[PDB]
């Protein structure tokens, strides 16, 4: 049978926040010059130039 | 700067040699091996002033 009292509650949660789902839009993206690339010692790739 | 367009250049200028049938490797190449030579000491005495 229906009991108010074991059936009332107070429920909690958060207002308004938005939630993204791509994360890598929010990051902006250069690079440098191809004839400038360099490798892990600095040293330029495609020295030939 | 790319150095294939002085090489390339350099065998046009010779009268004799096919240059487009001339490729990279053997332009860099005389590259390689004319960058070993002094200048003469008229183009160096340009350059020094």
């Amino acid at each position: 049978q229906f009991d108010f009292r074991a059936s009332m509650h107070m429920l909690t949660s958060n207002l308004t926040f938005t939630v993204y789902s791509d994360l890598l839009a929010f990051v902006s993206a250069d690079t440098v010059e191809p004839i400038n690339a360099v490798a892990f010692d600095n040293m330029r790739i495609m020295n030939e130039l | 700067k790319k150095m294939k367009s002085i090489v390339e250049d350099f065998l046009k200028r010779l009268q004799i040699f096919d240059v487009a049938r001339v490729p990279d490797d053997q332009m860099y190449r005389l590259r390689d091996r004319l960058r070993l030579l002094p200048v003469e000491i008229r183009r160096l005495d340009i350059f020094n002033l």
